[PDB]
């Protein structure tokens, strides 16, 4: 027994190439496609539900996660990484920062740590990449709203719009043309669903389709009244419901 | 609270010849004021003609015993059989002692 | 406990050390340099519990001297005592804590001027004029807060200590056996091999 | 964790990871020391591969291990580093345990001694990293000059050089060096050092650097000029002729 | 490709564990032995190979006993063997520890069950080279098991391993049928010294020596003890006789 | 084939092998013979020692366990260090522990399970030594023998080492003979010196060259070397 | 790869035997002895005229009483001689008595087989086996004057006389007519300075050999360069003279 | 190079062949099984297949009461499929222990997934060449069931089944469910769904079933039991009277 | 067992080289070039962006130019995941020196830990190096403005002027052409702009491809000051330059 792989399983090829990584990203690119887009007061994040069986329960399955009340988080690739990562992430919100501050870690802060967990299975003993890609959308007092994108690597970057996975070249194209720095939250989520409708191929309705949303505060969604500076979270999935009404506006 | 030693009495005496030794005690062990046994031997032949006594607190005094004979034991598995002189054992049971210079064996031995 | 003073001039600082080594009934010797030179610029004197004390002093000392080798560089007086207030305040919480008091006098060759640093074994460290561990101040403080002067010369600062080890040797009840007396400047540190009748 | 058996015996007896340190070495800008009668000193040559350093800041190759003995080392810098590091450290320890410094025989010997036994634990690579470790003992005026290697193995030479064309300085050393009469003079030794160097540095003022140590903890090292007048006053030995 | 059988853990491309299955090589290499189902208890016999007269009789006992209740028996790597019972028997120690109650029989097989199957997990190990056929009494009767390399593991009515498997499987089965209301105790001895004499044919060159053990709640008492003296040579007859 | 197998024991053949093991067996069969053999009184050691040189010495071949045991070695000497210490240790344990000897039966099992550990496990490496172990305990006179693969089996008589089928096959004959040979061990050892003379060659048993180790029922397991060994050459 | 403590078909620990080979490749190292004590020699073999050769460590003092030489990669047997010596002042700390020199070579060799990396036995922990032999040569009161030969394989052997490093077959085929019961020491000297004359590359002076001994009067001592220059002269006029 | 097909990492193409593999092997039992959601209930149908004479019938089974509420299926060999219901019993009491309720179906589900999830990416750990099938009647989502396999994956279903036919046994059931409109059968026992279960597994795999042909499990409100081959004799004996 | 994936990310080629620090060298030479010119009176360190877009949000990112200490900067080329975790252990170091010696930790010091760091991944460990290399531009009162590289081979060096990732060789070409030491930091500013004008391998050189740091010493002051410049500040800085 006792794991007896204490050496790298991800190392440099004669030329420079980091093996584990690409392929990892390989696995990334089959994904099922997710975007992001962020506007002037809000960001969205969107991706499909490819429901693997017509027996299964897509609600059961959730692809965009709440990571804190600001933060949600969606990916492209290997859904298993993707579901522990998320459990990493919550956790490490928490004893990394709300366990000593007080308060919920800003956007790229807590894209950090997430990014360094992942770097970490990049060169650590006995273990191979996380075969994911995400695309985390927050909310911080002093940064406003922010859009971020995670890679096997465990590098990082800010985007105003982007995408991943299956269709991102093209995906990617046809948000640089709609996107601009004047967009209103409901803009980006008409330019989301326009963009994801290229990526799907059959159904496309709200039972089909994942989005969630960073925006104003829901003091309704608090769960309790009476201290003023407590407004609620930012972050909200949107309604099977909600999505069909906006899918007749498209 | 709880007392690790005790003292079971008894009495032992050495005297070295020119050309022989002798080491003895009273065969009596107590507690206390009761007599635990009127006939339990404490002075014993731990081999290579070599007699010790480590008396008083019993159960310190037969581990101490019991220990050094081990230690013979290995000595003649390690120097082919080669017999421990008295000077060695001396030494040896130095270290046996000190080894537990914090948690003694409450006995005064004799050799 | 013994006799540790220390003031800061003009130019430079001046340690004054209790030179008896008492064991009980008896005093064993009444030469004892309390003190370590921690680098060519720095000196230290101790006092305190029996092991510790040279314990102490020596390891400091090993470390400033492995830091000198390394950098190629004599760290300030500060930044020496600010290394040995940390270790001691660690001591403090230890399994069994250094019971030993410092003064550390050196001259910062950059800014160019004598300083004096004071710290107990809590890691208690104060920059000051002229101070002193146990109850030497009790006896001497009066009389430095009276005549001590910023701009005292070496000389007129070891007068000013004759005062002291004067007074303490008319009302303290223990026989020191005397001082041994040190001067760190710019070109160093150097003993004060007559003050047994200075 | 990580502990398997890097360096091990190969058919014929060899233990090549051991051997292809010293591959290292052989690559490595070369490093001489020579003996004096009354000093010692060490030579070692600048790569040019780029040109553009900052000379105050670049860490250089000779190194203070205490007031009295340096070392000097051919190889990869990067190890260099941690042996330095090691040594220095021992050396106040012997100083705070034993109350007296290190001869220049032991700090050797402890050298050597880490070196061999990164050559037989597992998880680790042998230094590729071979040293001159130079000075006086205590209260002595013999100098001491020894040299060690990716083995191990160690031993004191009257001169000696290792890292690349070493093989050429040698040869010039070993009909160039008289046991019978050492360079009786701090001048004449550093002189009969940077004659060596020349030899391979191929007309190097900024690329020869030099330190001279004498009894007592007095160690220094020499400037451009001071190198550079010895390269000139030797330039003219062999025009005139 | 190739190589998915040169390291333990790993799946071909075909599902298997082909160390699992050179295990069960090493099995199937080894002597007979067997254990019968009666209707209060279980028997368990095994053939032990005279490899020469050097070999002291009735000495090298192969059969083993776990707590004082269960019988162990294995065909494959000895070795292997003791180690499993050795497991087996803290695994037992530390269950009737804290619960009081001797390990039931069920539960001492999953024991012996995770082990084993623990064992075909990691590369940094080797499986067992043995089958394992174990049972006896407890709170709700008798129960015979049989452990394969794998870690998989059922319960039996009669069950045999070892070069002469199939000639048991075969007399096994036979009781099986021409005993639907079950076997006794005394009867499962003797039916187990046979099957054994016949298993015997498949390794008919050297000559053997039986061995046999039972836990019976009316002949043992619930205890696991081995079966000699005068009814081991009463099915030695038994035996001998219905061989010819 | 056997190649890619070979490399370890956390490895089997595809016919169920242990390479690493039977190599290890192998070490036995390359070291000097070694006979074993008992009565209902006593067990009997004869073992032939090996040489290096004629100025190197003979190495010794017979170890004692205990007062009431002892074994001959034949393979990796340093293993017969390593497992003759550990049988010390046990029978060291059993008399501290319970004031009782240890049963040469129990000795037997111990061993086979020790060696078993470096038979499954990553890392370890089988034990290169063959042991002929020998006792006179509560039931009487005693003779097993180990093998590095755990395998460990009582006997009246056996040998192990190069040309062992010798006397082994002496041993399985003159068995009827031997084994009853109760209060007389001059006698036994000489039908053990016999033994391993079955499975000499190169040279004949010399003063220096024989070892003869016995224990039983009022005998102290006690080792012959030299002079000791004469009267029986 | 193949474990470090694998073995071969023909049941050898591959490691063990490799490390023989780089001994093979060691200097000569020679021990001879006699009732009157035990002579133990060696090649110091510089590798250039600027070596000082007296800097070449090949013969140690263990004890007072034992000495040793070795051969092969001697960078390996530092921690063999410090254990060695450790084992030696312990044994007298711990018993008031000196090592038997037998006890002595067994502790040593007790080492050998402590290598690998996780071989199930205890807590093995060196990569390698040492790739150098070693002549012990030693007195007790229990055996008298003693000569040893211990290798990396963990076994050990008792000599008369014993030739180890690049010369040694030849060398132990000279010593196994040479030697007989009754030599002296002084025999014994010129004998092995003979045997190293001829197995040397190098012409034998008293620069690039050494010699010394262990008697029970004086111990072990390393002769001085001059005390064996002495010897080698004396041993050239005696050939010379037929 | 080529050992990207030996232990659990990447492929050129992204790819896990040890984990496809796995899959491979939760084959190897050649045995069916499906489970469908009742009105208040929650059924697991598994084929039995005990041909060797000598072993105890009784003592065969792949499924298993991890815990008061939870009930599991296997498909795959029994000695993973033992190791999984013994860890899914052990999270399963250690979740009560701590949190102080009963673990619900669907956590128990995300906690094995995750862990399977873990032998996909760390080397020394193989996959367990099986498939779990968690069912019961949750107290806030009512009847579950959750499914999870060697990649790490997991979802709920309405109904579900496993195996090597079991693309027939799922359009039999996707077909069914189109037609019915609804996510579940509309029954109000459990009698009758386990015969809507057989019957489906009957038209699905063209096979007719004996009462020892069928393994059967049965989750209610606080209660997850297992059928005996009577209680299964009773509820095929239900279904012959009405074909 | 294991050994059989093992790589040995830590051994010596037969020419006495080590792969694993000459792959990552070959990585980091795929990464964005970075420039490190030092003037009599500040630093400058410039950074090219390797891959963008429009959608980048430049003004919330940060891949080369990272913040260590108040008075060092560092410019990275290769990993930046792997640079993060150097970067902060490193923040890290220069804190406990400050709170030992109530002094800020001498620039030299902080690069030296930082290489031993990355030398042990060479020397033990079984793991990968980290695919970086580091242009330190800081300043101390010992030996004011200074520069220093290190790689992934742990190895670190002083320049007056430097680049480390892509195209070095061009641009440590046209800095050794240009370069004066009686630069000022204005013209050290002008002359990385323009090196790395001349070795992109982009169109124009345009700001949103740039990041851009100075450590000058505010005259009107007395301390110095380091400045990470913002996308607006290297958009006017590139126009005054002459690059529009």
């Amino acid at each position: 027994m006792t794991d007896r792989y204490s050496f790298s399983l991800t190392t440099f090829s004669p030329s420079g190439k980091l093996g584990q990584i690409d392929y990892a990203l390989t696995a990334v690119k089959q994904g099922v496609t997710s975007l992001g887009i962020k506007a002037t007061n809000g960001v969205v994040i969107a991706t499909e539900k490819k429901s693997s069986s017509p027996l299964a329960m897509s609600e059961t399955l959730s692809k965009v996660s709440l990571l804190t009340p600001d933060i949600g988080a969606v990916y492209s690739g290997m859904g298993p990484d993707y579901r522990v990562l998320v459990d990493k992430s919550r956790k490490v919100a928490h004893t990394s920062y709300k366990r000593i501050y007080g308060e919920y870690p800003p956007t790229k802060l807590l894209v950090s740590e997430v990014a360094k967990i992942m770097q970490e299975a990049t060169q650590s003993g006995g273990v191979r990449p996380f075969g994911v890609s995400l695309l985390i959308a927050g909310h911080d007092e002093f940064n406003g709203f922010s859009l971020y994108q995670v890679d096997p690597s465990g590098s990082y970057f800010p985007w105003k719009a982007t995408a991943i996975g299956k269709g991102s070249v093209a995906a990617k194209t046809f948000l640089e043309k709609r996107w601009n720095d004047e967009l209103e939250l409901e803009d980006a989520i008409h330019i989301a669903l326009l963009t994801l409708k290229e990526s799907v191929e059959g159904e496309f309705n709200g039972d089909t389709i994942e989005l969630a949303i960073i925006g104003d505060e829901n003091p309704d969604l608090l769960g309790y009244t009476g201290i003023p500076t407590d407004k609620g979270p930012r972050f909200r999935k949107l309604t099977s419901q909600e999505i069909n009404d906006r899918l007749e506006a498209l | 609270q709880f007392n690790p030693y005790g003292d079971n009495g008894g009495t032992i005496l050495g005297i070295a010849g020119e050309d022989f030794a002798v080491l003895a005690g009273d065969t009596r062990n107590i507690t206390d004021y009761s007599i635990n046994s009127r006939y339990e031997p404490k002075v014993f032949d731990c081999g290579d003609n070599i007699v010790m006594s480590a008396n008083g607190f019993a159960a310190d005094g037969d581990a101490l015993v019991k220990r050094f004979k081990n230690s013979v034991k290995w000595y003649h598995f390690d120097h082919n059989d080669k017999k421990l002189s008295i000077n060695s054992a001396a030494r040896n049971i130095q270290h046996l002692l000190y080894g537990k210079r914090f948690f003694p064996y409450y006995v005064h031995t004799i050799i | 406990m013994d006799i540790i003073l220390g003031i800061r001039v003009q130019d430079s600082v001046i340690l004054a050390s209790s030179k008896a080594v008492t064991r009980g009934i008896s005093v064993l010797k009444d030469s004892d340099d309390k003190t370590r030179q921690l680098s060519p610029h720095t000196l230290m004197s101790f006092a305190g519990e029996a092991g510790d004390t040279v314990q102490f002093a020596e390891y400091i000392q090993a470390n400033i001297q492995l830091y000198s080798i390394r950098e190629d560089y004599e760290l300030s007086p500060q930044a020496v005592s600010s290394f040995v207030r940390q270790e001691l305040a660690k001591s403090i919480r230890s399994r069994r804590p250094y019971q030993v008091n410092v003064l550390i006098g050196g001259y910062d060759k950059k800014k160019n001027k004598p300083e004096l640093y004071q710290i107990d074994y809590l890691g208690t460290k104060v920059e000051l004029p002229y101070g002193a561990h146990g109850y030497s101040g009790f006896y001497t403080f009066s009389l430095l807060d009276h005549h001590y002067r910023p701009d005292m010369t070496t000389e007129e600062g070891l007068d000013l200590l004759k005062l002291c080890v004067q007074e303490l040797e008319k009302r303290m009840p223990m026989d020191f056996k005397g001082v041994i007396v040190k001067i760190v400047d710019k070109d160093g540190i150097r003993q004060v091999d007559d003050f047994q009748a200075q | 964790g990580y502990d398997r058996a890097l360096s091990i015996f190969s058919p014929d007896g060899h233990i090549f990871q051991v051997e292809y340190a010293l591959e290292a070495v052989k690559r490595g800008t070369c490093a001489v020391g020579v003996k004096g009668k009354n000093c010692v000193v060490l030579g070692c040559e600048r790569r040019s591969t780029l040109k553009l350093q900052d000379t105050r800041i670049t860490p250089s190759k000779v190194s203070k291990i205490d007031s009295h003995v340096v070392l000097s080392f051919s190889g990869l810098n990067a190890d260099s580093r941690i042996l330095i590091e090691k040594a220095r450290v021992e050396a106040q320890s012997h100083r705070l345990t034993l109350e007296d410094p290190v001869t220049v025989e032991y700090l050797t010997r402890y050298v050597a001694g880490v070196q061999q036994r990164y050559t037989q634990s597992g998880g680790v690579r042998p230094f590729g990293v071979s040293t001159l470790i130079a000075g006086f003992d205590p209260r002595d005026d013999e100098p001491k000059l020894y040299q060690t290697e990716p083995s191990g193995i160690y031993s004191s030479w009257s001169a000696q050089t290792i890292g690349r064309n070493s093989k050429t300085v040698r040869e010039f050393l070993e009909k160039n060096y008289d046991r019978k009469e050492p360079p009786a003079t701090v001048e004449e030794c550093v002189k009969l050092t940077v004659r060596s160097l020349l030899e391979v540095v191929q007309t190097g003022a900024k690329n020869i650097e030099i330190t001279v140590v004498k009894p007592d903890s007095d160690i220094v090292a020499l400037s451009s000029e001071e190198i550079n007048q010895y390269v000139t006053q030797i330039e003219q030995e062999k025009q005139e002729q | 490709g190739t190589g998915y059988d040169l390291s333990n853990s790993v799946f071909s491309p075909d599902g298997r564990n082909f160390q699992v299955e050179y295990a069960v090589k090493a099995v199937e290499n080894g002597t007979t032995s067997i254990g019968i189902k009666c209707n209060d208890g279980v028997v368990f016999a095994v053939e032990k190979l005279i490899t020469s007269k050097l070999l002291v009789p009735q000495k090298n006992v192969k059969i083993q006993v776990v707590d004082r209740h269960i019988g162990c028996v294995y065909s494959g790597l000895i070795p292997d063997g003791r180690h499993l019972v050795n497991r087996g028997r803290e695994e037992a120690a530390s269950f009737k520890k804290l619960y009081k109650t001797p390990i039931p029989i069920p539960a001492f097989a999953d024991r012996l069950g995770q082990y084993v199957q623990a064992h075909t997990l990691y590369n940094s190990v080797r499986p067992f080279g043995v089958s394992t056929i174990f049972g006896g009494v407890d709170k709700n009767g008798a129960h015979l098991y049989m452990l394969e390399p794998s870690g998989s593991y059922w319960g039996y009515k009669g069950a045999a391993t070892g070069k002469g498997r199939q000639s048991a499987k075969a007399e096994l089965e036979k009781l099986v049928d021409h005993h639907p209301e079950g076997l006794s105790a005394r009867e499962a001895v003797k039916q187990a010294a046979k099957i054994i004499y016949l298993a015997h044919e498949d390794n008919k060159e050297k000559d053997f020596e039986l061995e046999i053990s039972w836990c019976s709640l009316s002949e043992t008492n619930g205890l696991h003890k081995f079966v000699k003296g005068d009814l081991l040579q009463e099915a030695i007859d038994f035996a001998q006789k219905e061989i010819n | 084939f056997r190649n890619n197998y070979d490399g370890d024991t956390v490895t089997f053949s595809p016919t169920g092998r242990l390479f690493q093991v039977e190599y290890a067996l192998e070490a036995i069969k390359q070291g000097s013979v070694t006979v074993g053999l008992r009565s209902n009184t006593h067990a009997v050691l004869v073992a032939l020692k090996r040489n290096a040189d004629e100025l190197s010495s003979y190495q010794k071949k017979i170890i004692k366990c205990d007062e009431h045991m002892g074994l001959s070695l034949a393979g990796l000497a340093p293993d017969a260090r390593v497992l003759s210490n550990y049988l010390r240790q046990q029978c060291n344990y059993s008399s501290l522990v319970f004031n009782r000897k240890l049963a040469v039966e129990r000795a037997g099992h111990l061993l086979c399970d020790k060696a078993q550990k470096n038979t499954q496990s990553y890392g370890g490496r089988p034990y290169g030594v063959g042991l002929l172990i020998i006792g006179y305990d509560k039931s009487g006179a005693h003779l097993l023998e180990f093998q590095p693969s755990g395998n460990v089996t009582e006997l009246y008589g056996t040998a192990i080492g190069a040309r062992s089928q010798g006397a082994k096959t002496y041993l399985e004959r003159t068995l009827d003979t031997f084994i009853k040979i109760d209060g007389n061990p001059d006698e036994l050892i000489k039908a053990g010196v016999e033994a391993i003379s079955q499975s000499l060659r190169d040279e004949s048993l010399t003063v220096d060259n024989l070892s003869i180790a016995i224990v039983g029922k009022d005998t102290p397991f006690t080792i012959y070397d030299g002079e000791a060994v004469a009267k029986y050459i | 790869d193949r474990g470090v403590s694998t073995f071969s078909p023909e049941g050898r620990l591959f490691q063990v035997e490799y490390s023989l080979e780089a001994i093979k490749l060691g200097s000569t190292a020679i021990g001879i002895a006699t009732k009157e004590g035990v002579v133990l020699g060696v090649e110091k073999r510089a590798t250039s005229p600027l070596l000082e050769s007296d800097s070449i460590e090949k013969i140690v003092e263990i004890d007072r009483h034992i000495g040793c030489a070795m051969s092969g990669l001697t960078a390996d047997a530092r921690s063999m001689i410090e254990h060695a010596r450790t084992a030696a002042v312990t044994h007298n700390l711990y018993y008031d008595e000196d090592i038997n020199v037998e006890s002595l070579t067994q502790s040593v060799c007790d080492l050998a087989l402590r290598f690998g990396e996780g071989a199930s036995g205890e807590e093995r922990l060196m990569s390698r086996p040492f790739g150098v032999a070693l002549l012990i040569a030693g007195h007790d009161a229990d055996d008298g004057y003693q000569l040893f030969h211990a290798e990396p394989s963990g076994t050990f052997y008792r000599y008369n006389a014993k030739a180890i490093g690049s010369g040694s077959e030849g060398a132990q085929a000279e010593l196994l007519n040479e030697w007989h019961s009754s030599l002296t020491l002084k025999e014994a000297e010129l004998l092995v300075l003979k045997i190293l004359k001829q197995v040397m590359e190098e012409k034998l002076d008293e620069n690039n050999a050494q010699l010394s001994c262990i008697t029970k009067q004086d111990g072990f001592k390393i002769y001085d360069n001059e005390k064996t220059a002495e010897l080698i002269k004396e041993l050239k006029e005696k050939e010379a003279a037929e | 190079a080529g050992y990207d097909r030996h232990i659990t990492i990447f492929s050129p193409e992204g790819r896990l062949y040890q984990v496809e593999y796995a899959f491979k092997a939760t084959n190897q039992t050649n045995i069916n099984s499906l489970a469908v959601r009742g009105k208040d209930c929650t059924v697991v149908i598994s084929q039995k297949k005990v041909p060797d004479k000598l072993l105890d019938p009784t003592t065969v089974s792949y499924i298993f009461c991890i815990s008061r509420t939870i009930g599991m299926v296997v498909n795959g060999p029994i000695p993973d499929a033992r190791n999984a219901a013994l860890r899914a019993k052990a999270e399963a009491a250690e979740f009560r222990y701590k949190y102080g309720y009963d673990m619900p179906c669907d956590v128990l589900a995300k906690r094995m997934a995750n862990l399977s999830q873990i032998y996909t990416q760390r080397a020394y750990m193989r996959p367990l060449g099986v498939i779990l099938t968690f069912v019961s009647v949750d107290e806030e989502l009512g009847p579950s069931i959750y499914k999870t396999d060697p990649a790490g994956y997991y979802v709920g279903y309405k109904a579900t089944a496993t195996g090597p036919k079991q693309q027939e046994i799922t359009t039999n059931l996707e077909n069914h469910f189109k037609k019915s409109k609804i996510d579940h059968i509309n029954e109000e026992s459990w009698e009758k769904v386990v015969e809507f279960a057989i019957t489906h597994m009957i038209d699905a795999l063209g096979t007719e079933f004996s009462k020892n042909d069928l393994e059967v499990g049965v989750a209610t409100k606080d209660k997850f039991f297992t059928l005996s081959a009577e209680n299964i004799e009773e509820r095929l004996v239900a279904i012959a009277e009405q074909d | 067992g294991s050994r059989r994936y093992d790589s040995r990310t830590t051994i010596f080629s037969p020419e006495g080289r080590l792969y694993q620090v000459e792959y990552a060298l070959e990585s980091i030479s795929h990464a964005g070039t970075a420039i490190g010119i030092m003037a009599s009176d500040g630093i400058v360190l410039a950074a090219e962006r390797k891959v963008t877009s429009t959608l980048l949000e430049q003004d919330t990112s940060t891949e080369k130019l990272y913040k260590l200490n108040d008075k060092i900067a560092v410019a990275v080329a290769g990993l930046t995941a792997d640079a993060e975790i150097l970067i902060n252990t490193a923040r890290i170091h220069a804190q406990n020196y400050l709170k030992t010696y109530n002094e800020d930790i001498p620039v030299e010091i902080l690069v030296r830990r930082l290489s031993d760091i990355k030398q042990g991944y060479t020397q033990h460990g079984g793991l990968r190096p980290f695919g970086v290399s580091f242009i330190y531009a800081g300043y101390d009162d010992r030996y004011g403005y200074q520069l220093y590289t290190s790689n992934p081979s742990g190895n670190y060096t002083g320049w007056k002027a430097i680049s480390v990732g892509a195209n070095t060789s061009a641009a440590q070409t046209l800095l050794q052409m240009d370069y004066k030491d009686d630069m000022k930091v204005d013209d050290a500013i002008e002359l990385a702009l323009k090196t790395l004008s001349k070795t992109t391998d982009s169109s124009a050189l345009t700001y949103d491809r740039l990041e851009f740091a100075t450590i000058r010493k505010g005259a009107n002051d007395g301390e110095v000051y380091q400045k990470i410049f913002k996308p607006q500040e290297i958009k006017d800085i590139l126009v005054k330059t002459g690059i529009t």
